[PDB]
Formats: structure tokens, C-alpha cells, sequence
């Protein structure tokens, strides 16, 4: 419940952090820059949801929650700014390939059963 | 120049004490009474629901305004317990007060802030010249889950406000309003479920206090005011403890916050909580009194108001029942009869 | 800083053990390890445990206390060590360092898992991934390693046939292991045509959910001679550990496990040998791709060539002049009881280097007298390497 | 003190289902339904799509057309019948998803299929009164029709957002006036426990839809001193094609006038997004100076009428976001089995 | 040839008086007590269910039989409130008494006759030589719909009977059995619904009395007996009124029917009703006493039995708790605690 | 001395292939067909339920028995899907065949072993001489949870058996029966829930095989037999794979087990599974053929039977429809029509 609330601005809007010291953009946002650690100074940074497929897989037997989606595409997207994320791709099984340009979309990712909260976040859609 | 031309309240007659609920579930009533700062709560008759309570409050507001309901160009009902899932309460109220047909209406949802959201909507329509009068109501027949702590506070009530443009008929004037809103999963309910769920201690500092206090600070900055400029204050009051903590945090004394606090003997009426507390302030206030009103809704969000009372207040207070008269005209019931009335017994 | 040796090893069968409870397993593995080492229960000074099932499966934390209590070894200190699938090896390394410090002379390092009692096991094995940035979005644990296979295929041209040969070998080797979960031979076609889990991986590429327990007795190299004949003692030349990003997407290169490179290099340095002298290797091959990658990261072949060394079968036992990988059948065929895998890996090296009859039907050639084990937690966030030798 | 639309946006999901695929299952003549209702197909949301996501798509597109900074939005109102939660506001989720938080007010609106236009009127008031600089009103739904019933042929998903403002340089259209007709009418309802709504059949027609839609239309025209001839385009609520055309022809509008606003035959009835979406299609086609009549309807009962004039700025923004017609025509057909799977209509 | 070698009973400790239910629902308690001939009913603890009640009764029957439960070759549980929809109570009971694994079992359903249906099954299996001992249980945790008249009688209880072939071990002997069954929609429940529905006044003459009286006359014809041939009798007892009307119709006096009537202080335990009444008769009966027992189930159907007591009865009565002792070891509760225990509060 | 005097079966006409279910849920149909050894399953008409299926099977059994249904002294229906929660199927079946009123009845529950439990009960009552003829039915309209693997096998069907005492009238003779029972939570359903829950791979070795093989070993030990003594066999068949694994484990060949296996084209009819398989054996068997029949139910337990066929079999086989003829008269449907028929669409 609380953990969704902390990363909403990241999941909804793709707002990460840029370390001024080395310039490397980080998404998901990081509290500490791994390369500069203590000397790093982080600022809020708005990413464009644009990126390309770096790798992918097709999940054929997922947990029961995803029964409507099965089989679905899961991928690691390399975003234009640098960071990579793990997310599903809204495209046909037979049109996913490495290097395909994609763009983030606000979607319903998960629901904590029928009584718990609904969690929203990013899913990627191809460009054409 | 926007103000309140009339206001009204309603509370049902049945009450149930903490002792009667704790007795059944095996809890120490004194610990609860002290922990929550609550003694008893209101209970609606089985022939009463959010609609009937809204009509009572709306009709009472019309009496104080002393106007022709045909003059009302919008009716907005904010609630959590609309009798239908899909059929507007607001229409039923408009018909029941004679406001139909020349008006717009909508049912409002935003946890316990729905009621004050409607006030702001009316302020806009009146200020813009789109309507001459608008009605904003906040009412609920809250239901607490039987075993849970919310059963000690979940009560029924409502209050209506008629907003207008004419100085001569204004009993109070809006100086300004401000709202603080984020996405916070502290309290929710899914369409299937009977009773809500919540994040326990997450409902406190990160949700209620964050929004209530940011909203309070915000309007005082917008208006350039300090706590000393206000004679009275009223905050959302899910229990007595939260209300007082917020009030003392901002620097208000007992004399300033006392009138707005009704939960200890009324319970938490959700979207009617602050509207009712504000109405008790108005039943007591004198010309020139300046009020700070801040509601809270889980979700989350708060609506702040900065209001000044005029000389016309004395003309209308006795035109309808006073909020404290309603609260003290009461009949006590035990837990068995309570769950019968509220429909808590599965049939 | 004392030298550490291994004086005993014990193991249960790995599989769907309905009859055997969690208690029945740790006891059977512990008693076997006690018996093999020729020590009494009173001789154990401390225990180090790896276990995942307890907290995800049953709601039981504080497993250490439970295991010491029901083993009957109270009041010996018992400690649980966790790093997902690498908990076994970390429990060993913890035990090794405690003997090296001088605070304990004889220490049990064991791991146990009871995954059949849970209704849905995936959620537990998915615990090793980032819940908020991998699992949350629907990346199942097999799909993560599947995306590793995809990237590796993209960069180096590995073909599904080459990947599938890893599983054929494993199953052939596992028919020689009484403790293996699967004791059947397979073929390339059966592997490729098996039901798919996460493209390009199939059910015959993925390791199963397994119950089992394994335990080692580690001891001071000098005190070891009190319990064992000097020739049946195996010495731990190195026990190293490293870390990497928990999420696969944060990896600088997904086709390699830096923590394995880091850990294996440090072990090779401490032992003062090169990869070419390793006779037997036990690698973490829960998804086959991981077996190829570790063969490269440990330095047995060049990055991208693992597929070609498997195709020719150089990792097979019969193939001479090249290291022998997973003689027991590995995680895919022998079974993958998360907490015990790190222990089992080393117990095989122990059997292999001491020419124990337990591995008589799968005995690898030992020119130099060295073995190495690589245990991986999750997709690579944690790697622990252990290098053994028949020489102190 | 003019009030107008500074930006607008729409969204429709990609899946569709034809009348033929529903009738096949329930044993009905598809041609009779197609002709009777004047509907061919409807939209279907992806199982990872709901009212919130559809509202966010529309909101984000409207921000593109407005070309403003969402931080400036002082109110977000979402009108729907299918708010993903029973007690937790969609509007808050939309405000966070566009960056409007935290300096704003918000509320979720309920009034059957008029909820969306109620929010527009609320924004008109707050901007005109000077209480906020910009307000957003959204109407969106993922309607669900009862499986055996006729509403399953039309119950679709979609939404549209409108940003209201005060600055003439930024207005793409101007409100000339608004009027609303409201009574208590039990034509259509749903009780809290039930999965699907109930209705009065033929009572939904003349005494409810036409009473309110037509009284709302002639009311605003009397308020404005106008006739049918004064308007270039019109849009009415469209639970099916037949009702729309009956109302349009009753008032004297021709096909050329009512053509753009009618989307139901290929979109379905999106409830609180129905008129907002039709209006957006009119705007994607309209020229400077065009005068629009928009009238919504909601069961309970109530209608919101609008009289809008298009400005010269419309051209600058139409291509700043996807056009409603483009969204409506990029589509994937599905059969009934997959439809009920997606929509959660299978007992599980 | 066939007889009862042991029997046992169980009733939980909580009770609720008619006064406490009527108080809540606004009815005259004296009218109800007189109309139904009922004063109070039993209430199971929230940690008790049909399985636990069945186990208590089964274990008590084993004490009286004085046999090794391993020898029981069949266990049958007749109920309306099996704790699972699909998972056999009978299996749990066999495991709980040590009868497993060499036995057959089944859960029985036929409204309130389920319990006695199992007795007939055991008689068959013992008489045919297919098993050495069989157990038949009838137990229920009935739930009456809040506000309905069945809430005054719907109670919890059960009794078990072990059937055997050995004259030395028989405490009573079956002389004969007969059953009357038709399709009668007097009382039913659909799978979704929480509480049953019924035909009101149709439950009487065309259903209960038709079947109870036809079953009684039938076995007396089969046995060539008259009412005078019997020392004791027990009929189904949904209320006291139906029992006494039936008993008096057939010509039984108070001395003959008194022991079998427990409903006025126990309530209607459904499939445990006649099994429990029969057990109270057996706790009082002397050698040679002849019993007429007739159950009733909605559906509908009745099982009649003609039983003769042997000299062994007095050896076993005190080997387990007596039904009257269980019935009088009681703690009273009010309606609020009652609905809490029974799970009648929505959540 | 105890045997089967008549038997009958029924299967509805609609079928659905694995392909139509897999298509919808995104699964490989070939993997399922091979994994479960199932091609298609039966589907009842929306005007069909367990009661109608039981009546069809019972009426067919009466034809083969060639007796007057008035002579039937017991009717037992075993199912998991009795159309009512509280109203006995067995009564409706008795009325529909003319067995009423001079009979006893009961509805049986014990997962998929309920049907064979009734056979043992009829064996007891007939052998004991308490009745002249008894009827035991096993029927179900199973429903698998949408998206789950049980949806590929959960089918509808039933079979009835009439037990009698007269050699001249017996088509088969019971040589012996044996049952293995424990408390095992492999498969269950709670009263509220629509579909059952299960322990996944706990359903296999520790439950089905444990009980099926212990029961099969048990009766052969009781009878002094080996696998070589039996001409035919039939085991519970939740899928084709479990059946064949069990059959091969005990040493039966294809020729021995082939007839009893219907699931691949019928599906798993739960309490009708073994009764139907046994009936196909009887449609093919010749005089003197010896059959091993072992059922399974979750909770858990198995019923074993050792049966020998008599010369009368050829006289009756054609007196009613053969189980293969019913199974092959079929009409295919797609998933949309299937969920419509089965009531799987939320409405
Ligand atoms: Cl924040
Ligand atoms: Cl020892
Ligand atoms: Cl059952
Ligand atoms: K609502
Ligand atoms: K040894
Ligand atoms: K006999
Ligand atoms: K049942
Ligand atoms: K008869
Ligand atoms: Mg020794
Ligand atoms: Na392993
Ligand atoms: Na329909
Ligand atoms: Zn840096």
C-alpha cells in the first residue's frame, strides 16, 4: 500500500534523477550515485518515455492474475536518456524484436485482489 | 464577492455509545473513549438514507436563505453512501426542494471531501454569473465494518449550503479557498466489497496531516494571514484525537476549535463532517467572526476556506433547527438494534 | 587465519518428497553428514543454514532455532544465511570463515528446502528479483533468464540447438546420480519441442521446484586428521563472494555475471592456479543459459563460445583434456532445492576429488586435483565461489 | 469575461467487437439489431485499460493541444460510471499522471452519462469566477452491458478531456452559453450490490431521453436567441444511433449538421465520454467561426446543453494530438469469448 | 440380529432465550413460546461446527460401545451444515476417532432425515456381513434467517450410533425399519443463498404430518403393532407443537412421548433432532422397553424405527455424558453475541 | 448372493474440444491433449442438471433390470452438483421413476467417490434382506474454473445401478468390496465459493495414487487375487494420465484397462466417472468376466469392487442405450456457447 505511493511519480511520469557530478541519468531514481557515491549530487529529471527494445521474452504460463493477457511480451527497454527498465509491451507476439522503438503508456499493471488497491504504471507501445 | 446566503443541517435521532459496541466485541470502552476521544455516534432510522438526510439539510438551508428554491441553478451532493450506485441523489434532492427543472446537478465522490468540493463548484458558478444560487450538500450514512475500530465513529449526518452573489442576503463571505491534492492509498473501497480497507497508521501523518496542514498553511499564505486572525476553526474529524492534534499543531486554542468539533458525540459523518461542524460555528458566531475551514478526503485531498461572518447571521439562525439542538435530541439504542437498523445482519 | 577442510558430506534425494517433512529432511542430511565425517553430535561447535521455504512457504522465520532444537543439538549456536538461490554457498562460506577465525573447530554448513508445501512456488523464487521494478511489472523469474538468453543469442549467435544440448547432457549425467530428481535420458528434439515457459526457454530448459537437504562438515585442516584419514580430506583453497545489481536491467552487460568473474578471479588468485587446472566444475544452471555463461565467466572458454564447446561436448565426463561440468546432472536434472544447492555443488566436488563411491558411476578424471563451484543468487546479484583441492 | 476551451483530447482503445459476434452467441438476427439500433461494432478496452488509463490518455492529449504547463491546472474533474474504485478518486490519479498536483482541487462525478459534461460546467464556473486559471473536465467510461441484454451491443469504452481557460489568445473555442434541464426520472439505475444496471425499457425513450434532450436543446436556443439554422454542427447523446437521429431530425438538423457528432455506430456508447468524444470529432473537422450545439443526457435524469463557437486557433492544435477519427479507425477485432475474457464477464 | 452397541450425544454450552430474539425484532415472546412450545435454543461456540459436534458425539458413542474404533467399517455423517461444500465431514470424524483407514464413509444429505438415513445404511452393512460395526451420525449447526420464525428454533447438536451384530454388546435391538418418501417442495435452499426458503403452512399437513404419520402407521403395519405395544416414542421436532400434535394423533400419552421431546429447551438441531431425542430415551429406558422413532426430512421423507432395549443398557449409560446433563450445562447469551458467534453479522 | 440386476447410463449431447478452450486462454492445445490425455469433454444442455441426468440413467437401468420400480426400496444419488443445496435429488429421482413412496433415500457427498458409496449401501440393504432392490446413482454436471486446467476435463454424465438378491436376475455378482479412507485436503470447496481449490501436485501421489492403489491392493488381498485374475479394470479418471499410470503400476495391460477409460472423449464426470466406465465394460463384457473397479474421492477415500459377469448380461445390454452410443451421439460447441450453457457468464 505504502510502497506504491512512494514510486507513483516514477511509475506514472517516468521522473528519475540525474547526477550533476557525472551527468548520468538514473531511472528508477536512485538515492545515491553508484559511481560518485558521496560526491554525487542528484537532481530531479523528467525522462521522455521514448526508448528501444534491448531484449525481450514471451511469457506463456504466468500467474493466474495475468490470465487475460497470456501470452504476453515482457521486455527490457533502453530509454533514450540512458536508463533501462523492465516492462510489458502492448504489441503482437510476432512483431517484437530487438531494436524496435517504443514509447511509455499509462496502464493498469496490477491489482491486489478484489479488495485491495489497484496499481498503475508504465507499459510500452511500439511506434509506427 | 461570493458568500453563503443560507445553511442547514440534519442529524438522525438514534445514538449508540462506545460502551454498547465494545461490550459485544470484548474491548475496553474507556481505552477507546480516551484513544479516539469519542463517546457516542449517530444512527439513521431504517427509513432514512443519504438522500433523506440531504433533503432535510437542503430544506433547512432554504428556510435560512429565505429564497425560492426555483432560484437554485445547481444542486451538488457529495457523499460516500449514495443510495444508488448509478442514479443521482442530487436529482432527488432538487425535486424534493422544488429546484427542478431549470438547474444542473451532479453527485460528487472524493471520500470525505466530496461535500466541500461541491461548495467550490457553486462558488465558481455564482461568481462567474452562470447561476444565481447553487446548493452544495455533504451527507453520509457511514457504515463501519462490525469488528473494526471504524464502527465506533461511523455515523450519519449532513449539511447544506446555498451560495449566492447578493451582499444584502449574505450571512458569510468567502475570502478565499485553496485545495491540496495528491494520489494517496490510505483508505479505499472496491466496487464488490461491503466495507472499506485502509493502511492503518498510514492514514495519519502521511495522509490526513500532510493534506490538512498543507491546505491550512496554503490558504493562510494565499490570504496573508496567521492563526491569530481567525476566531474559529474546523478541521476534518475522523476522531477527536486527529482534530485536536492538527488544531494545536497550527496554534489554535480550545476556544477557537471547540465549536467545529462534533465527532465526540456525533461520530464521523464523512462528507458531512466539516459542513456540520461549520454549521455549528455559524449557529454561534457573531458579526465579523473569521473562520478557517479545512476538510479532508482519503485519496487524497483537502479543501480550505477562509470565511467571514456578517450581520445577517442573527436573522437566519433561528429560521431552522440549530445543529446542536439536532445533536442533543436523541434516543439511545443497543448493538442488536443498531445492526438491525443499519442492515448489518446478513439476510 | 587457519586452513579449512571438508571431512564429511550428506544429502537427501532431491524431488517431490511428500512423505518427508521439513524435519525428516534436515535430520537425514545432517545424520548422513555426521556419519560420513566420523564425528559425534557433541563435536559440532556451530551450524550455518540456508533456507527459503520457511518464511515464504510456512511463515516460519527463526529457522536456525528450529533446526538446532529439532536436531537435538541445543545449545550449539545456529545461524541462518540468505541470498536467495545462493543461500547454500553463503552458509558454507560463513562456516569456513568461522573455522578460519579460531572460534569454532568443527562446523556444519547445510541447506534445506521444502517447496512442495506451498500452493504456488513462483512467488518465492521471484523473491530473488527486484519486487518493485521487475516482478511488479510481470517479469517472472524464467522470463528474466529468458531475456538473458535472448541477448546472448543476439550478441554471439547462440542457436537454440546449442542451448538445448546443455539439457541433454545434464539429463544423461543425472541417470548416474541416485539423488537426482530426474533420472531419464532425453534428446534435442524432446527439449526443443517441450512446452514453452518464456521464449526461448522451454520446460526442458528450466530447473524444477525441489525439496531436499544437504549438509557438509567443515573442520580445521589439522584437526581434520583426528576424524578422517589424511587421504580422504579435501581442503578449501578459497571461499570468495561478490555482488552485482539486483535487477537485470541495471547490469552493464547482461551476457555475463560480473560477480562470478570477480569471485572466480579472486579464488584463482588465492589458490595460485589458473582455470586450466580445474578438473571438475559445478555451475549454477537453473536455466541452462546460466550454465553457458558461467562456463565463460569462470574462464574455461571465450565469451560467446560456450555454445560451441557444449555442442562438441567438452563438458562431458567421457571428454578428456577439458573440464567436466555438473557431473551430477546440475540443477536442471539433479534438482534445485534453493537453499541446499550451494551445499550440494560443493559436496559433489568433495566426492569427485576424494574418489568417493557415491559418484562412482559419474567419476571425472582428476589430472590436477582441483574443483570449483559457482552458486548464483537470482539473476546474478550474488555469486559465491568455492575452490577445492586434494592438496592443502 | 469570455470563457472557452483552450485544449481538448480523446482516447479510444484498439479492440472492437461486431454486432454479429454478440448475436451469434445469444441467437439473434444481427441485421435486425444493426438496423434497429443503427450500430455495427463497438470498442473494447484492453484488460490492462480502465477508466483511469483512458482518462489519462485523453488528459495528456488535451494538454498537448492546449500547449500549457499542467502545473497551472487548478481543478481536475472526472465524470464516469466505471470509476475503478468505489471509494478512491480517479481524478486524483489523473492529476498525478499529468503533473497537475498538488496545487489543485478535484472530484469524481456521477450522474449516469451526463457526468462528463457536468464537469465542463464546473470548470466554466471556476475559470469565469477567477478562482482558477485552467480547469480540466473529463468524461470517460469502460461501459459493461449485461451479457444477454441489448445494451451489450453498444456498451463501449472511451473518453475525452477538455481544458477550460480565460485567455482569448489560447482559446480554440468559446462558450456562448450553457443550460441544463434536470428532473427525477427512474428510467435507468444500478443498485450498489448488482453487477449490471436495470431499466424501464420503453420508458427510457420519450419520457426520459427525448424529454430532457429536447427541452435542454430548445432551452439553450431560447436563452441564446437562436434557431437550428444558426448552428453549423450539432451533437446529442447517442445510446444508439436511432435516438440520436430522431432527436436531430426532430429539431430540424440535417445530416451535414449532425454527421460529425455521431460515433456510436462504430464506437458504441461510451456513456459519460459519448458526447465529449463526438464533440471532439466536430472540433477535429471544424473551421473558424463554426457554431456548435452540444447536448448531453444522463439517466436519473438531466441534460447539459452547450453553445460553442470555434476560433482561428483550432488549426494550430488539431494535429498536436491524435484525432478522434484516427483513434477510432486503428482497431483490432475480437470474438465474444475473448471479449468476455477481457471485460471480466466470466465467473471466476 | 441387528442392534445398537453404543450411542453418544453432544450439545454446546451457549443458549439464547426466545425473549432475547423477540426483544430485537419487536415481537411478543409469550406468544412465540406458546405458539411454538419453545423457550430457548443451543448455540455453538464460534470454534465449533458440525464436524466438531459430530466428533464429540462419535467419541462418546465409542465410550459406551466400549470397542476399538479401528473395527468401525463405515462412518456416515448426516447434516445440513457440513463445514465444507465439497470435503467430507465423515472423513474428518473417522480420522478423529481412529477409525481410519480400513473403512468406507460418506456425507449424507436429506434435510433433517440425513441422520437417520445413515442408521439404515449401517444396519444394512452390518446385517449383510460387509462390516463388523458401522457408525451413523446426525449433527448440525443450523442457522435461522434473522427476523424469521426459524431463528427461534434453529440450534446445534448431534448424536452418534454404532451398529453391531453381537448380542452380548447390543444395548438395543432393531425389530424393523420402514421409510416413506416423496418429492415435496416444503423446504429448500439454493446453492448461492445464505438461508433456506419454505412454503410456510405447506410445511405442516401435506409434508411433515403426511410423512411422519405415514411412516409411523407403515412400520406399525409392518410390525403388526399398535401404539399400546410401545413404551416410548420420538418424532421429528421442528417445534414442540408439531411433535405433540403427531404424538397425540397416533394415541401416545405424555409418559410415552415426554423423553423424546427436547426442542423446547434445545431448539431444532435438524439432522441431530431425533438422534438426540432417541438418546435421551435410552438414557432413561429400562430392559425390555420398546421404542418407536420416526424422523422427518423436507424433500420429503421419514425414517421409522422399532427398537427394543436390552439388559446391557444400564452398563453403558454412565460411560459417557447423558443428553440431559449436556442440555443443562449452559451459559446464556444475548442477540448481539449470538449473531457474532453464528457469523450472522455481514462482515 | 449380491449382484447387479440392472444398470444404465446417460451423457448429454454437447461436446467441447480442448482446442476451443485453449484458443481463448492462450495455451497450446497439443501440450494439453498430450499432458492430460484428453481430446474433448461433455457439456449439458442448460435445461439439464444432475437430477435430469440421474433420471435418464435410472430409467435406463430400470429397462435393463426389467422390474417394477415400485419394488425399489432405496434410492441413493451421489454427486458434487446436486441442483439444490438443501433439497434431495434422490427424492426427485424416486418420484420420476415411480419408486415412491415405500422407500428410503439419501443424497451422498464425498467428492468423486459419492456414487460408489451408494453401491455399497445398496449392497448392505439387499444382502441384509432389508430391501428387495436398491438403486445407487452417480451423476454430476461438473464445472471447471475458467482459465484453470480443470476446465478441460470437467464434464457431465451419470450412471445408475440396481442391486438385487436373485441369481436368475443378476447380470453381475459382487465378489467383494473394500474401502480406503483418510483425511486429506487435496481438493475442496467452501460454501460461498463458485469453484473449488486444490493443492496442485499434492493431488497426485499422496492422494489419488495413495488411495487408489491401497484400495486396489486391499481388495485383491481380501479376495486372494492377482492382476492376472481380472479380465477388465476401471479406475477413477480425472485425466487419462492418472488412470493409465495407476493401471500400469498394478500390472494391467491396455486390453484390461481400455474399456473403463472414457475421460479422453467424455471428460471427468466426477461421481459418474467410474460408474460410467464400469457400464462400458458391462456393455462389452462376456459371461464369466471378472472386473476390478476402484473409485476415488478427495477428502479422501476409494471404493474397490470385485465383480463377475453372468450369462444374463447379453439379455439386457440392448434393452437400453449403450454408453458408447451415448458418448458418440454428439454436437460440438465453441467456448462462447459453452460458458453460456454452463452459466459461467456473470449476468
Ligand atoms: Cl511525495
Ligand atoms: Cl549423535
Ligand atoms: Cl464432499
Ligand atoms: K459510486
Ligand atoms: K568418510
Ligand atoms: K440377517
Ligand atoms: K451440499
Ligand atoms: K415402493
Ligand atoms: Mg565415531
Ligand atoms: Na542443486
Ligand atoms: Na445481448
Ligand atoms: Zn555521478
Amino acid at each position: 500500500v505504502v510502497r506504491s505511493w512512494r514510486h507513483m511519480k516514477e511509475r506514472y511520469n517516468l521522473i528519475g534523477t540525474r547526477c550533476k557530478t557525472c551527468g548520468k541519468v538514473y531511472f528508477p531514481s536512485r538515492t545515491v550515485c553508484p559511481d560518485c557515491r558521496r560526491k554525487g549530487e542528484l537532481e530531479e529529471f523528467q525522462l521522455s518515455g521514448k526508448g528501444k527494445i534491448y531484449t525481450y521474452s514471451i511469457v506463456y504460463a504466468p500467474p493466474k492474475e495475468f490470465n487475460k493477457l497470456t501470452p504476453y511480451v515482457i521486455a527490457i527497454v533502453e530509454l533514450e536518456e540512458g536508463p533501462k527498465v523492465t516492462a510489458q509491451v502492448d504489441c503482437d507476439i510476432n512483431k517484437i524484436s530487438i531494436g524496435i522503438p517504443v514509447e511509455a503508456a499509462f496502464r493498469r499493471i496490477k491489482e491486489d485482489g478484489k479488495d485491495g488497491i489497484i496499481s498503475y504504471g508504465y507499459k510500452f507501445v511500439p511506434i509506427t | 464577492d461570493i458568500g453563503i446566503v443560507g445553511y442547514g443541517s440534519y442529524i438522525p435521532k438514534y445514538r449508540i455509545k462506545v460502551e454498547e459496541i465494545a461490550k459485544v466485541w470484548g474491548k475496553d470502552p474507556e481505552a477507546i473513549k480516551k484513544g479516539l476521544v469519542v463517546n457516542e455516534k449517530s444512527v439513521p432510522s431504517p427509513d432514512e438514507d443519504t438522500a433523506t438526510i440531504a433533503v432535510e439539510a437542503a430544506r433547512n438551508a432554504v428556510k435560512r436563505a429565505g429564497i425560492n428554491a426555483e432560484k437554485i441553478g445547481a444542486v451538488y451532493v457529495g457523499s460516500e453512501s449514495h443510495p444508488y450506485a448509478v442514479k443521482p441523489t442530487s436529482a432527488t434532492v432538487a425535486e424534493a426542494i422544488g429546484a427542478t427543472p431549470d438547474l444542473t446537478a451532479a453527485d460528487l465522490e472524493f471520500a470525505c471531501k466530496a461535500g466541500t468540493a461541491g461548495i467550490q463548484m457553486c462558488m465558481g458558478l455564482v461568481g462567474s454569473g452562470l447561476i444565481e444560487y447553487g446548493m452544495a450538500i455533504g451527507a453520509d450514512t457511514a457504515q463501519g465494518a462490525p469488528g473494526d475500530a471504524l464502527e465506533y465513529t461511523a455515523s450519519a449526518g449532513g449539511a447544506a449550503y446555498i451560495i449566492g452573489n447578493k451582499k444584502d442576503e449574505m450571512i458569510a463571505v468567502f475570502n478565499g479557498t485553496y485545495s491540496y491534492t495528491t494520489d494517496t492509498p490510505d483508505f479505499w473501497r472496491r466496487e464488490g466489497q461491503s466495507y472499506p480497507k485502509h493502511g492503518g497508521r498510514f492514514t495519519g501523518e502521511p495522509a490526513y496531516f500532510k493534506h490538512v496542514l498543507n491546505a491550512a498553511k496554503g490558504i493562510m499564505e494565499k490570504m496573508g494571514t496567521t492563526v491569530k486572525d481567525y476566531d474559529y476553526c474546523v478541521f476534518h474529524q475522523p476522531n477527536g484525537k486527529f482534530y485536536i492534534k492538527a488544531a494545536k499543531s497550527l496554534g489554535f486554542t480550545n476556544e477557537q476549535y471547540k465549536y467545529g468539533l462534533l465527532t465526540p458525540y456525533l461520530g464521523n459523518t464523512y462528507s458531512g463532517a466539516v459542513p456540520l461542524g461549520l454549521s455549528n460555528i455559524l449557529d454561534h458566531a457573531e458579526e465579523g467572526a473569521r473562520i478557517l475551514a479545512v476538510s479532508y478526503g482519503s485519496g487524497a485531498g483537502s479543501d480550505a476556506f477562509d470565511i467571514t461572518v456578517t450581520e445577517r447571521i442573527k436573522e437566519v439562525v433561528d429560521k431552522a433547527p440549530k445543529t446542536l439542538d439536532l445533536l442533543n435530541r436523541k434516543k439511545y439504542i443497543d448493538y442488536a438494534v443498531y445492526v438491525k437498523y443499519r442492515g448489518k445482519i446478513k439476510i | 587465519m587457519r586452513d579449512v577442510a571438508i571431512i564429511g558430506y550428506g544429502q537427501t534425494k532431491f524431488g517431490e518428497l511428500w512423505e518427508d517433512s521439513f524435519r525428516d529432511l534436515i535430520v537425514e542430511a545432517g545424520v548422513k553428514a555426521i556419519k560420513d565425517a566420523n564425528v559425534d553430535g557433541g563435536d559440532i561447535d556451530a551450524m550455518y543454514i540456508g533456507n527459503m521455504s520457511g518464511g515464504l512457504f510456512v511463515g516460519q522465520e527463526h529457522i536456525a532455532s528450529l533446526i538446532a532444537d529439532h536436531a537435538g543439538l541445543n545449545p550449539v549456536p545456529c545461524t541462518r544465511v540468505e541470498a536467495a538461490c545462493a543461500s547454500g554457498s553463503l552458509a558454507l562460506r560463513s562456516a569456513v570463515l568461522s573455522v578460519a577465525s579460531g572460534h569454532h573447530d568443527v562446523v556444519l554448513a547445510g541447506g534445506v528446502e521444502k517447496m512442495t508445501d506451498v500452493e504456488d512456488a513462483t512467488a518465492a523464487i521471484a523473491s530473488a528479483s527486484d519486487q518493485e521494478w521487475e516482478a511488479f511489472f510481470g517479469a517472472t523469474f524464467p522470463s528474466l533468464y529468458a531475456m538473458m538468453a535472448r541477448r546472448y543469442m543476439y550478441q554471439y549467435g547462440l542457436t537454440i540447438e546449442e542451448l538445448s544440448m546443455w539439457s541433454v547432457i545434464a539429463h544423461e549425467n543425472a541417470t548416474k546420480n541416485k539423488y537426482a530428481q530426474f533420472g531419464f535420458k532425453t534428446t534435442l528434439e524432446q527439449v526443443m519441442n517441450a512446452s514453452p515457459v518464456a521464449d526461448p526457454l522451454t520446460l526442458m530448459h528450466c530447473s524444477p521446484v525441489s525439496d531436499g537437504a544437504s549438509a557438509l562438515i567443515v573442520c580445521d585442516a589439522d584437526k581434520a586428521e583426528e576424524f578422517a584419514p589424511k587421504d580422504e580430506i579435501i581442503y578449501i583453497k578459497a571461499s570468495t563472494q561478490a555482488s552485482d545489481t539486483i535487477a537485470l536491467h541495471d547490469r552493464e552487460d547482461m551476457t555475463t555475471l560480473n560477480a562470478a568473474k570477480v569471485a572466480s578471479e579472486k579464488a584463482y588468485k588465492l589458490a595460485k592456479i589458473a582455470p586450466e587446472k580445474i578438473d571438475v566444475a559445478e555451475v549454477h544452471d537453473c536455466f541452462a543459459i546460466n550454465g553457458l555463461i558461467l562456463v565463460e565467466d569462470l574462464g574455461f572458454c571465450k565469451k560467446g563460445d560456450a555454445g560451441k564447446v557444449i555442442d562438441e561436448g567438452k563438458i562431458r565426463i567421457d571428454y578428456d583434456d577439458f573440464v567436466t561440468v555438473n557431473p551430477s546432472g546440475g540443477l536442471k536434472a539433479a534438482g534445485h532445492a534453493l537453499g541446499a544447492t550451494g551445499i550440494r555443488q560443493v559436496g559433489e566436488l568433495y566426492w569427485q576429488l576424494k574418489q568417493d563411491k557415491e559418484c562412482k558411476d559419474r567419476q571425472a578424471t582428476i589430472k590436477n586435483g582441483y574443483g570449483i563451484a559457482a552458486n548464483v543468487g537470482g539473476t546474478g546479484g550474488t555469486v559465491c565461489v568455492h575452490l577445492l583441492s586434494d592438496k592443502r
